[PDB]
């Protein structure tokens, strides 16, 4: 709640919504969600991997 | 029989803490001469009888005599003068 809000004049570079109401906005939830994107089955010499 | 990772490979065991090592050892437990105790007796006083048994019973019998034989008064048969 200290980032994502800039009043008036403040620098908008790392907010994300910027107005005059904009010290009174609140946020309510927020979801994450990682997704891992591998390789499985490798191939395998006599060598190893 | 893992693969080896080449990326990230890693070394063998290093030392850890030990678990006081005599108290890993164990003493050797030590027997003492026994005795089956006191003066066992001959024979025992058995619930079942030992022998065998018969499944089934079978008459037996004695033989017995009968008396003196005595004669007889028979009805004794007409004479054959051609009729019979």
């Amino acid at each position: 709640n200290n980032t994502a809000f800039a009043a008036v004049g403040a620098n908008p570079l790392e907010a994300i919504y910027q107005g005059a109401g904009a010290a009174d906005c609140e946020f309510e939830e927020i979801s994450y969600t990682v997704y891992q994107s591998y390789l499985d089955q490798l191939p395998v010499g006599q060598n190893g991997y | 029989m893992a693969l080896i990772n080449p990326q990230f490979p890693y070394a063998g065991p290093v030392p850890i803490p030990g678990p006081a090592p005599t108290e890993t050892m164990p003493l050797l437990n030590y027997r003492v001469e026994g005795r089956i105790a006191g003066i066992q007796q001959a024979r025992q006083f058995m619930p079942f009888l030992q022998g065998p048994h018969r499944e089934v019973a079978e008459q037996t019998y004695y033989a017995i005599g009968t008396g003196i034989q005595m004669g007889q008064t028979f009805n004794q048969p007409l004479i054959n003068t051609q009729e019979g």
